[PDB]
RNA sequence: UGAAAUGCGCAGAUACCGGGAGGAACGCCGAUGGCGAAGGCAGCCACCUGGUCCACCCGUGACGCUGAGGCGCGAAAGCGUGGGGAGCAAACCGGAUUAGAUACCCGGGUAGUCCACGCCCUAAACGAUGCGCGCUAGGUCUCUGGGUCUCCUGGGGGCCGAAGCUA
RNA sequence: UUUAUGCUCU
């Protein structure tokens, strides 16, 4: 579900924040299988390149598993689920029978004391890792590489999944959370199930300083500024965007599309 | 418990090997949810009416079992996992009803 | 559902004597088991109205009887409901 | 117009097996319908039972959920 | 692209047009027509006549690649029907058979309002 | 289509074949039938579950009937949050028709139609016939139980009708 | 597939 409050503030009247039942003896993280300290720096060396960032509260880095066939055949028992601050999805530490420690990001259903383990074996049932080819069209799949050997990049967000629709050659055909129909190689790893958290959309920041803990500054319009600074700067007493509506370095923004044309990845795609 | 029939196609390309390796994991699913076998009839290859997985004919199985109930819908997903295993129907038993007599 | 030999166990618990298969308590006893299991099954399947008729009507009925048992006979009401855990 | 009620034209079968085609196979038209009750002969209780297993064959792959016309 | 002896016929016949269209054994179409490809507009194309000159429009083309024998398959219902499948007959190719394909849903898609009448 | 026009099509359409995706509804059976208090319920399978009838004459011993309030359910449309969206289709656009045509016919088409959850509480929600019980000829058709299985008996669904009722 | 309409009191 999701919390709500009686308005005895305003802002309180609209907030609403995440369920934390699903968190199992979380607070202390596991200082071992992370964390890391997290450099928290919102420009790169100098220059702001990301505009609006900064402050927000400090945090300390669950380094996750995103690669499973690290450790083949070996089972583990689902320790806990814990919160992750770097993430919208949840994560599950486990325990490995080898007696080694680490992070998943938990899948919808992943209870608390079951026990999980990867491989081209691997029992397709939730929290399992296999190879693609391995997966029986039609399931649903969290956590994809999409070249083998390289680690997760797709469907990680708290409520994302991705659906096996066919096979063709060594590639099978994903429909990614985007809705894009893409061919991923059949030795990319996935683990069955969807991402979980999945009322994540459903929160209410409710104010301003709700916001401003998650590390976004406030965010000013083009319309607002001056001419030196915006396309949509001046005028004198509000105004319309006068052209096609641009962003601060010139291009437009509504429609012009913006993926790089002859693209060796475009001979592996074909969706939205 | 209960009784129930249960209907398994397979296949027909498989070969006699294959066809009990499939064959094997069916009878341990059958075991691990908890069914009792009774009889069994594999009538084999049959024709269809209409192609099932584009193939014209299919591989029947055909098994009575008595089972606990409340884990005979959860068998069916099991049974069905296979690729090889192409079309499943679980049906409680009956006492067969006659006509001309 | 409740099985024979479940629903039996019961009439000879609550029977009034060894033969009493239907007195007030028997009845009450009965009721409350069906009533008990479908509450169960109401609170998985909500939107399953018609099967929650029939509730009210077992519940109804239940009271009925209830009342004329602690008309004609105040002690083995409280026996009765104390003993099977009623009226709140 | 003609023809027999056809339940008047196999001994005593099993409406209720849903397996054996040939007997079953002989309650479907030409192109496949499950046929009248004012051609199997059979009565309101009989009819029900008849197609509800008509229909499980179908599904197993062993009766045609329709076919052409031949020869018009 | 080829000269094939034993072939198909298919008749498709709606309210408004009849079209035929030959194809090899395998489907491929070899040549086809319709009542507009005879010479009608609007609805004289929905004639039994213009059917009949349509399938031996059809007919006769077919035979140019060498077309002797056939499967005809009707769907739909129209006047376009029987005088479509007369006209084949009546003319080379021997109809080896007569099929009756018409598709006919097992209550799919509503249709639309001109379709529906009842209830 | 009445006839057409808009529309689609030599940028390869319609017709035909093979592959794939997706949603919705379930042909024959099917009935002038069945079930439910009503709204209403129709491919198949399994699980959970309500009502109901019959046979036996076994148990309680009037424990009944109705029911102002209350509580629950309540078609379609409609509303909120998510999802879903193939066909259909208010609104809307276009083509026709006409004196005009914000309609009727045609080509497009968005909410909606679908799912989850939560609201809305309406209706020709109709048998325009509140519920329970006893009493007052029969004929025939049908569904479904029991029977000493031509006939009898019980509960339903129809028609014709004694007596009586009715403008 | 083209039509709509018929003043007031008797
Ligand atoms: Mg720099
Ligand atoms: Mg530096
Ligand atoms: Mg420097
Ligand atoms: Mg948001
Ligand atoms: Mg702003
Ligand atoms: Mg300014
Ligand atoms: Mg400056
Ligand atoms: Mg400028
Ligand atoms: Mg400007
Ligand atoms: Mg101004
Ligand atoms: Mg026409
Ligand atoms: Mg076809
Ligand atoms: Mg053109
Ligand atoms: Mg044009
Ligand atoms: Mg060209
Ligand atoms: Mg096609
Ligand atoms: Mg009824
Ligand atoms: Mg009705
Ligand atoms: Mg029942
Ligand atoms: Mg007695
Ligand atoms: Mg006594
Ligand atoms: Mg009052
Ligand atoms: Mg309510
Ligand atoms: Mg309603
Ligand atoms: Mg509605
Ligand atoms: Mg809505
Ligand atoms: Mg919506
Ligand atoms: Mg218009
Ligand atoms: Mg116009
Ligand atoms: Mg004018
Ligand atoms: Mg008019
Ligand atoms: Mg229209
Ligand atoms: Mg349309
Ligand atoms: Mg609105
Ligand atoms: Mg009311
Ligand atoms: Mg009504
Ligand atoms: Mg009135
Ligand atoms: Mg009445
Ligand atoms: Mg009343
Ligand atoms: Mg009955
Ligand atoms: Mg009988
Ligand atoms: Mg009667
Ligand atoms: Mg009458
Ligand atoms: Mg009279
Ligand atoms: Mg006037
Ligand atoms: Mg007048
Ligand atoms: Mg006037
Ligand atoms: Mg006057």
């Amino acid at each position: 579900a999701v919390k709500k409050f009686k308005p005895y503030t305003p802002s309180r009247r609209f907030m609403t924040v995440a369920d934390f039942s699903e968190i199992t003896k979380t607070e202390p993280e596991k200082s071992l299988v992370k964390p890391l300290k997290k450099t928290g720096g919102r420009n790169n060396q100098g220059r702001i390149t990301v505009r609006f960032r900064g402050g927000g509260h400090k945090r300390l880095y669950r380094i996750i598993d995103f690669k499973r066939w690290d450790k083949v055949g070996i089972p583990a028992k689902v320790a806990a689920i814990e919160y992750d601050p770097n993430r919208s999805a949840r994560i599950a530490l486990l325990h490995y029978v080898d007696g080694e420690k680490r992070y998943i990001i938990a899948p919808d259903g992943l209870q608390v004391g079951q026990q999980v383990v990867a491989g081209p074996d691997a029992p397709i049932q939730v929290g399992n890792a296999l190879p693609l080819r391995f997966i029986p069209v039609g399931t649903v799949v969290h956590a994809v590489e999409l070249e083998p050997k390289k680690g997760a990049k797709l469907a990680r967000a708290a409520g994302t999944s991705a659906q096996i629709q066919g096979r063709e050659g060594d590639y099978v055909i994903l429909r990614l959370p985007s809705g894009e129909l893409r061919k991923v190689h059949g030795e990319c790893y996935a683990t069955v199930g969807a991402v979980g958290n999945a009322d994540h959309k459903n929160i209410v920041l409710g104010k301003a300083g709700r916001s401003r803990w998650l590390g976004r500054r406030p965010h000013v319009r083009g319309a607002a500024m001056n001419p030196v600074d915006h396309p949509h700067g001046g005028g004198e007493g509000r105004a319309p965007r006068g052209r096609p509506p641009a962003s601060p370095w010139g291009w437009q923004t509504k429609g012009l599309k913006t993926r790089k044309r002859r693209k060796p990845s475009s001979r592996f795609i074909i969706a939205r | 418990m209960r009784r129930y029939e249960v209907n398994i196609v397979l296949n027909p390309n498989l070969d006699q090997s294959q066809l009990a390796l499939e064959k094997e994991i069916i009878q341990r699913a059958l075991e691990n949810y908890g069914a009792r076998v009774e009889k069994v009839e594999e009538l084999g290859l049959r024709r269809l009416a209409y192609p099932i997985a584009k193939d014209p004919q299919g591989y029947f199985l055909w098994y009575q079992v008595e089972m606990p109930e409340d884990r005979v819908n959860d068998l069916a997903r099991e049974l069905r996992i296979r690729d090889n295993v192409r079309r499943v129907m679980v049906v409680k038993s009956q006492e067969p009803f006659l006509a001309n007599a | 559902p409740i099985t024979k030999e479940e629903k039996q166990k019961v009439i000879q618990e609550f029977a009034r004597f060894p033969g009493d298969t239907g007195s007030t308590e028997v009845q009450v006893a009965l009721l409350t088991l069906r009533i008990n299991r479908l509450s169960e099954h109401l609170k998985v399947h909500k939107k399953d109205h018609h099967s929650h008729r029939g509730l009210l009507m077992m519940v109804g009925q239940r009271r009925r009887l209830l009342r004329y048992l602690q008309r004609e006979d105040p002690e083995r009401y409280r026996a009765l409901i104390e003993k099977l855990g009623i009226r709140g | 117009s003609r023809k027999a009620k056809v339940k008047a034209t196999l001994g005593e079968f099993d409406l209720r097996d849903y397996r054996n085609v040939e007997v079953l196979k002989r309650f479907l038209s030409e192109t496949g319908k499950i046929l009248p009750r004012r051609r199997t002969g059979l009565s309101a209780k009989e009819q029900r039972i008849l197609a509800k297993t008509i229909k499980r064959a179908r599904i197993l792959g062993l009766l045609p959920f329709t076919e052409k016309l031949v020869r018009k | 692209k080829r000269q094939v002896a034993s072939g198909r016929a298919y008749i498709h016949a709606s309210y408004n047009n009849t079209i035929v269209t030959i194809t090899d054994p395998d489907g491929n179409p070899i040549t086809w027509s319709s009542g507009g490809v005879i010479g009608y507009k609007g609805s004289r194309k929905g004639t039994p006549y213009a059917a009949q000159l349509a399938a031996l429009d059809a007919a006769k083309k077919a035979m140019a690649y060498g077309m002797q024998s056939v499967d005809v398959i009707v769907r739909g219902t129209g006047a376009g029907r029987e005088q479509a499948i007369r006209a084949l007959q009546a003319s080379g190719l021997q109809v080896k058979s007569i099929v009756d394909d018409t598709p006919v849903p097992h209550n799919g898609c509503r249709p639309k309002k001109k379709f529906r009448k009842a209830s």
